[PDB]
């Protein structure tokens, strides 16, 4: 669980670029 | 009223997995359904899911296929799902979204109601107080259920739940019969069978079985295949829980609503959880399993000022055996009591193979007694209990000790045993039996024995069909 | 035995208890002093307020110290009814020192409608351009910092060193 | 009784040693009040104009 | 306010166009006022959790701004009403609409304001003199049993300027002005005090009075102090009404008050029917339950927020109630569905599932939900007291103890009440099992019973050691096959099998047995453990040298006696003098010396 | 010992339950044989 | 001396459960303290964690709750938490963040020290070898903790733990025989205050109330202040130790709730969990509350700790009394078993352990037959436990003498060593002829863990 939250996380930052 | 026309969009960024996302839409609106044109002039339908600004976002029903980013077209409707409930669907069958598949036209409702229901004042409800004929002896004898009481069917997969369920639909009944006959003839009953996620084999099943009863001036029959839309598995049970809501009530009807496999609901429900992006939780089911289900159990139970009644009993299909399961566990926090079934029973081909000794009905003190039945049904229920459990016992003693070694009295307890087996929990496929004939069955298991040792049960009771 | 022992808690709790009481209120009479020589501070630097001429270079001091604080192109500065005389003044002493100081050139405002309350003793307010910025460089506020940085020298002057203090670290 | 009574004497007593000491407190104090209000106006007097140590341009 | 409405991940949804506002601040959301309040914040926007179905909430709909976090208001009324998780006059819901379901975003203050009061001053206040919080101005006469006494809101004070005279108020009146430094303010009887803390208390006292309750057992063998903490297990069937209805009833408890989440309405219907039935008569007559007690549930429709909040809103009301100085009791019903709300808020708000599935700081969240009760005394004039306690439910999976919650809750209480459905289909009422359930209140008690009885203590140790020797010597005689031990044994097992079917039983229905004072308690225990001292004193004086004396003698010689004992609890102290049975138990007494010379 | 060496899965889950409910249920038959066996000494020894 | 005047920002960019945002923060000055103004007027304060760019986030002691992004202000004081120590605090009680309860004043600070403290010199560090009177058997001559160490005890819910901190702190002396003494130093951790108010009462009860600096802490105040309260408390102790030359007798309480304190921390933190969800630098942090202690070179003064702590689920491999039996030397562990059997002091003997027998106990300190016997006794004692163990089901018919005799060793041992009571303080010499007259049960063959010569010696007796 704590694993997919990261990545999650790390995607969502990743969409906010611009 | 509605007087506001219909927009239709064309532009779209594009979409994204099972959903669609565009841009530039004016005012969205949550949940707002929405249909769509593909360049092939192919229809579909979808819900919106997500809104930010102008960005909407709307699941397809049918399933994304052959999407162009520029010649396709929605067309908002403004405006939350909205059933077409009315009285007249009896005798009616209908798919997943409510398309009638029995060769019938659109329904001609007269009322127009929310699909996701709302719920009830819980100062306004009643302790229920009487008993529904279900026609299996071993639901009606051991575990008699009420109205408004919820009782869940626990059973494993390849078990033969299925048609347990449709001789519980082609038999059950009121109890009118007891006080008179004549007063039968208000026969409010109604059942109303919704069946999701289930092969079309047994579908078909279902559906020849209910035209050969001739029973469908009372029932309501919503159907989904397996094959069908995912999002359509979680619109069917509120459809249910509208239409019988509105027999029950407006109408004035004792609605017996029964909802089958709600291990693949969470599974549909995991389904919508991963269309969200939110992470999820134990076993992976979401963690807002409870307030769906929940809101699914709870709409039942009888109202002041109301002459009328909702009974709902699910069948859950225990995953391998699990009563760890979240779903069993938490289907057991809300609801109260539960039946049993057994796989040896089933093994021994002796038919409906139902566990009497785990199972538990939770208010039946109240739903019989004098006045509603014979007064000494729960009397004879505790009796057989006790009696099945010193049977058992014995056998088990038995396996292992000896006949040298056994008494009188232990060759009538596991002659009780296997008469008991062999007769009261056997029911057969078409047999219709009433409270009554059960009970009498059940006094002449008890009468095997002398009174010495029917101790429970006081003799001024036992006057009554002990002498026969 | 039981009676006894019962009773014998009783008077020597209500003993302690009594012992420190008294403690209580020796501590008391400290705070008193102490506070007391806090009041007669307080009253000497308002007697002092009243000279004119070391005032005006108090006043520099702290217009400059807002100035190489606040590094910003919006400058605002609010101070009493009685003394802007003095502080527009100190403020065009203090922009060339600045500029030389910070390679940098700055606007600077003072507000002719809010002013500090009558009882501030002394000193000004710094405010950025959005007023979303504040440096509280007022007399009190440095009399207090000034104060609670300082008691360790201030009691070792009045109470004298510990006895037991062995060794300063 | 002759506990509270002796309870009595003993407060009387040590009521009598805050007085005194607290007579030694303010004998403390007015030995070099003064001076140490002296040393917080000098130390207040100062303004030392210092930059942020480590601003670059 | 123009809440730029997003969709949602769930019910939760954020919006922006928000002005100056703080976490946890109540809003409603769209023109059909679905409520919520502030999670996070961030520049302009905050996001926020709705507690409704979001559907047909359109983007850049209106949000109404507040002006305080989740509260509770509080006021004349409240007593014999009934509400929910947030506070919801549901009945007066069903006298304004006359409806079937829940009207979504209800505008109605818990407190029907066309109410009119009979309102009295203190009379000792006077004009221009200074008050505080806490301290008592006034009084209405809310109901004849119970007097609902007006004090200032803490954080509250100055100098008043005006008195309203004695006279017939609204809810809307204003009866005091008071004007603090530069201030001035306005004060009607209804107050507004937030729920996630405590009102401030000028201290705390020990327990020092027993709570009484009908029941003798469960007072003389394992008690309850008043103001203290307990837990009782919760299974379906083994007999939860038994308590509560005993405690409501026959109770020395002042106010009662009833909570819960997930729960029926029989419940409901079974109170209802019981405000006659369960009258208590005081002054012989009639009076409803109703007036001494507050009603409070929630179904598993209502949302989370509502089950998780409810559990915090009784402790707030019994806090404004032992304010007033009065004596509350608390049950708070269904602990663990609370556990299942505070999963389900978690899992919303997506934590890290610490144990089991459960947050991390479940335990310190039951720590600080126990640590309100005990006795203490109040901001204010007449420098009263009160007390409040606490009944928490527990449902364990089917009784393991090794769920957290459950560990938890037994680690902070100091008393447990055990049930059991084995004695429960033994026909056993109330079920105890005796073994598992113990105390840790005798220590604050020990000076009351040294002073008002004297004996209750010695005897207490001596039942109590009896019954374990009961139950050590039930593995013994089972293995030598019952027919050889010491005539010791025998007297202790007879004893035990006479404590078991004469002071261990109760009939509630039973209209002699549906109250057992305490005094009736001790004599009953006086009386038995005594002439089980007498026997085996005898029994060991005649064993060694000559005139063996049996139980087959003793019985025969004292079957009068056994008789008696057995019938001794037909008295009915609500009719006969409680001075007549002290006098019968002086006799009976007698004749048990009588009895025990004359055997030699 | 301690414990039975097995590495953790469900797998072991599964079959641990079993042959825990396996051992009740030895327990229960030996009880009783064995309380049979006791009243009938109990009988001879009388006799 | 810093003459630099304050400051205030208003940019609150955001907040996000106990953490804060502050953007357009000039030059932050890290691991700071800030005080906060609440619109109504209510003061906050905090400790800024991070720092990026113009950016600062900041946790805040009292937790977060009605802070206002466009009203609230933050004012910056540019200097790590220093605290308030003084000599003349002893006898008086505070809260978890230092103010007073008693309406005692503001504490006149003999000076402001570092909060995390500092690490000690390794060669400036002298090992300590002076044995404690504690009064216990089961201490005094199986688990004797010396001077300059830190043994905590593990207990569990209901386990009479803190009559056992009372009658440690009460019968402190000196095994070695001007007077003694031993300033104590106890915080509460969030513990009921039913258990304050006893350790109050029994503080009074030792009569040395001028020498009791008590810091408070209940279940209903805020969490995150348990993370500050004890670090407090230890640079008291430091103070006290190493500027005053005086013994100081440290104690602490339910480091559980610290555990959890840190737990919910870091989990706002989103940090990399370890076993059971706990933080990774749990044991970082744990080190830096325990190995500030022992005596150093140039000082008579020394510093010891006994931090007991729950024990959820009575687990031993639970991680919070693994983590603490690794950085620590000793433990005690009360058995619930015994509390249940009605037996004090309930102390397991043999699950204990002291890791200072190689230096304060022997010859010159306080006899040359003291660790045999010891050894002896612990092996009798585990033998005694396996012998009973298999009686438990081989039965008494099949057994040996010398499991009878082992047997009634174990019964003696039990009824007589381990009771000990609650006000019967007894010496050393006293336990010591206690454990021979036990062990004389034995002949002297089968004594397999003392040396012939002490054998020879002692035993005829």
């Amino acid at each position: 669980f704590y694993r997919l939250k990261k990545i999650q996380e790390k995607k969502k930052i990743i969409k906010e670029k611009f | 009223y509605l007087s506001q026309p219909r927009l239709t969009y064309k532009t779209v960024s594009g979409v994204n997995g099972p959903l669609v996302i565009l841009d530039h839409v004016k005012f969205p609106r949550y949940a707002e359904i929405v249909h769509l044109t593909l360049p092939d002039g192919t229809k579909r339908s979808g819900q919106v899911l997500e809104v930010s600004g102008s960005k909407a976002v709307v699941q397809v029903f049918e399933g994304t296929s052959g999407i162009d980013a520029k010649k396709t077209s929605c067309e908002f409707t403004g405006d939350i799902l909205r059933t077409p409930v009315s009285e007249d669907m009896l005798g009616r069958v209908f798919n997943g979204s409510g398309k009638p598949i029995d060769r019938g036209p659109v329904v001609l409702a007269e009322d127009f109601l929310d699909i996701m229901g709302q719920p009830i004042n819980p100062q306004c409800r009643i302790y229920p107080e009487e008993m529904i004929q279900t026609g299996i002896s071993a639901i009606d004898g051991m575990n008699s259920i009420a109205r408004g009481q919820k009782i869940p069917i626990f059973s494993a997969a390849g078990l033969p739940h299925n048609e347990i369920a449709a001789q519980i639909c082609r038999q059950a009944g009121l109890v009118k019969k007891s006080k008179d006959v004549v007063d039968y003839s208000e026969e409010n009953f109604a059942i109303v069978f919704a069946a999701m996620g289930v092969n079309m084999e047994t579908a078909r099943f279902f559906k020849s079985d209910f035209e050969e009863n001739g029973s469908m001036d009372n029932v309501c029959l919503f159907l989904n295949l397996a094959n069908d839309p995912t999002i359509e598995r979680i619109i069917t049970p509120r459809l249910a829980l509208t239409t019988a809501e509105f027999l029950a009530y407006q109408c004035e009807k004792h609605v017996l609503v029964i909802l089958t496999d709600m291990s693949s609901y969470a599974e549909a429900l995991r389904e919508v959880s991963a269309a969200r992006e939110e992470v999820p939780g134990r076993r992976g089911f979401p963690g807002y399993m409870y307030t769906d289900l929940a809101t699914i159990y709870e709409r039942a139970g009888r109202v002041e000022g109301r002459n009328g009644s909702i009974t709902q009993i699910p069948i859950l299909t225990m995953p391998n055996d699990d009563i760890t399961h979240p779903i069993p566990d938490l289907t057991g926090y809300i609801t109260e009591g539960q039946i049993y079934v057994d796989r040896q029973l089933h093994n021994r081909q002796i038919y409906p193979p139902i566990n009497v000794l785990p199972s538990l009905s939770r208010l039946m003190k109240s739903a019989i007694g004098e006045g509603m039945t014979r007064k000494d049904h729960a009397d004879v229920s505790n009796q057989l209990y006790a009696c099945y459990a010193i049977g058992k016992d014995v056998q088990a003693m038995k396996a292992v000790v000896g006949e040298e070694a056994l008494t009188s009295d232990d060759l009538l307890y596991l002659e009780f045993l296997q008469k008991f087996e062999k007769n009261f929990i056997t029911q057969g496929p078409y047999e219709n039996r009433t409270v009554y004939e059960t009970l009498d069955i059940g006094w002449q298991l008890l009468r095997i024995f002398p009174k010495e040792m029917l101790k429970r049960i006081p003799q001024s009771t036992l006057s009554e069909f002990y002498p026969r | 035995e039981k009676k006894e022992k019962q009773i014998e808690q009783q008077k020597k709790i209500q003993m302690s208890n009594l012992m420190n009481q008294a403690r209580l209120k020796v501590l008391r009479a400290r705070d008193d002093l102490i506070t007391d020589l806090l009041n007669e501070a307080k009253q000497r630097l308002s007697k002092v307020v009243k000279d004119t001429t070391r005032y005006q270079v108090l006043l520099d001091g702290l217009v400059l110290q807002g100035l190489y604080q606040l590094l910003e192109p919006r400058m605002i500065v609010r101070c009493r009814k009685q003394d802007f005389p003095l502080v527009k003044a100190a403020v065009q002493k203090a922009i060339p020192m600045y500029k030389i100081a910070t390679k940098k050139d700055v606007d600077v405002q003072i507000d002719q409608e809010a002013y500090l309350p009558e009882e501030i003793a002394g000193g000004v307010e710094i405010y950025n351009g959005d007023r979303k910025i504040k440096v509280s460089n007022t007399l009190e506020s440095r009399l207090d910092l000034i104060a609670q940085q300082m008691m360790p020298e201030v009691r070792g002057a009045l109470f004298g060193a510990n006895a037991n203090r062995k060794f300063l670290d | 009784q002759a506990a509270m009574g002796s309870q009595g004497n003993l407060s009387a007593e040590v009521e009598q040693a805050t007085r005194r000491q607290v007579q030694g407190m303010q004998s403390s104090q007015q030995r070099n009040r003064e001076r140490v209000l002296a040393q917080l106006l000098g130390m207040v007097c100062e303004v030392r104009p210092q930059v942020h140590p480590n601003y670059r341009v | 306010t123009f809440g730029y409405v997003h969709g949602v991940s769930g019910p939760v949804v954020t919006a922006c166009d928000m002005a100056g506002a703080a976490m946890y601040e109540l809003v409603r959301v769209g023109h059909s006022e679905l409520v919520g309040e502030i999670i996070r914040l961030e520049g302009d926007m905050a996001t926020i959790q709705v507690y409704e179905e979001t559907s047909g909430v359109s983007v850049g709909d209106p949000v109404l701004r507040t002006g305080k976090p989740l509260s509770v208001e509080l006021g004349p009324g409240i007593m014999g009403a009934i509400f929910d998780g947030i506070q919801r006059p549901l009945s007066d819901i069903s006298s304004q609409t006359q409806s079937i379901y829940i009207p979504r975003g209800v505008n109605v203050s818990a407190l029907s304001r066309d109410i009119k009061w009979e309102f009295i001053p203190s009379k000792n206040l006077r004009v221009g003199s200074h008050i505080t919080g806490g301290d008592i101005y006034g009084i209405v006469n809310e109901n004849s049993l119970i007097k609902h006494k007006i004090m200032l809101p803490p954080r509250n004070r100055g100098s008043v300027t005006y008195i309203a005279p004695p006279g017939n108020y609204d809810a809307s009146d204003v009866v005091l002005e008071l004007e603090f430094e530069g201030v001035k303010e306005k004060f009607s009887m209804v107050q507004v005090w937030p729920v996630r803390q405590v009102r401030p208390v000028t201290e705390k006292l020990p327990a020092n009075h027993p709570l009484l309750t009908g029941q003798r057992v469960l007072d003389a063998l394992f008690p309850c102090v008043q103001g203290g903490t307990t837990a009782i297990p919760g299974a379906f069937g083994c007999g939860k009404t038994v308590i509560s209805q005993s405690l409501s009833k026959y109770s020395n408890s002042d106010v009662i008050i009833y909570v819960g989440c997930g729960e029926r309405g029989n419940e409901m219907s079974e109170v209802l029917r019981d405000f006659p039935e369960l009258t208590m008569e005081v002054d012989g007559k009639v009076e409803s339950i109703m007036k001494r007690t507050a009603l409070v549930a929630n179904t598993s429709n209502m949302p989370v927020a509502a089950r998780e909040a409810s559990i915090y809103t009784g402790i707030t009301l019994s806090e404004y109630f032992r304010d007033m100085g009065y004596h509350v009791s608390m049950m708070a019903d269904s602990t663990s569905r609370w556990a299942e709300a505070l999963r389900e808020i978690s899992g919303r708000l997506a934590e890290m599932p610490a144990d089991s599935g459960y947050p991390a700081y479940l335990g310190a969240r039951l720590a600080s939900f126990y640590e309100r009760a005990g006795r203490v005394k109040c901001l204010g004039n007449p420098e009263r007291e009160g007390s409040v306690s606490i009944v928490g439910a527990v449902s364990p999976p089917g009784g393991d103890f090794s769920d957290p919650v459950t560990s938890a809750t037994l680690g902070i209480v100091q008393v447990f009440w055990g049930l059991d459905k084995k004695l429960a289909q033994r026909k056993h009422f109330p079920s105890v099992n005796w073994l598992i359930s113990y105390s840790k209140y005798m220590r604050a008690l020990d000076e009351y019973y040294d002073k008002h009885f004297t004996e209750f203590v010695p005897l207490r140790t001596k039942a109590k050691e009896i019954l374990q020797e009961e139950e050590d010597l039930a593995e013994i005689v089972q293995l030598v096959g019952k027919a050889s031990l010491a005539e010791t044994d025998k007297i202790t097992l007879e004893v035990a099998k006479l404590i078991k079917d004469d002071f261990l039983q109760q009939n509630g229905y039973t209209p002699y047995d549906r109250f057992c004072p305490f005094y009736k308690t001790v004599g009953m225990l006086s009386n038995m453990i005594s002439f089980y001292d007498m026997a085996r004193r005898a029994v060991e004086t005649t064993a060694q040298s000559d005139n063996k004396i049996t139980w087959s003698i003793i019985r025969e010689h004292m079957g009068e006696i056994l008789y008696k004992l057995s019938s001794m609890k037909f008295k009915d102290p609500v009719k006969d003098g409680e001075a007549k049975i002290k006098a019968d138990y002086a006799q009976l007494l007698e004749d048990m010396q009588n009895a025990f010379r004359s055997l030699e | 010992k301690d414990r039975i060496e097995i590495f953790p899965s469900r797998m072991a889950q599964t079959i641990m339950k079993a042959r825990l409910k396996g051992a009740q249920t030895g327990r229960n038959l030996l009880k009783k044989k064995s309380d049979a066996l006791t009243l009938r000494f109990r009988q001879i020894l009388k006799k």
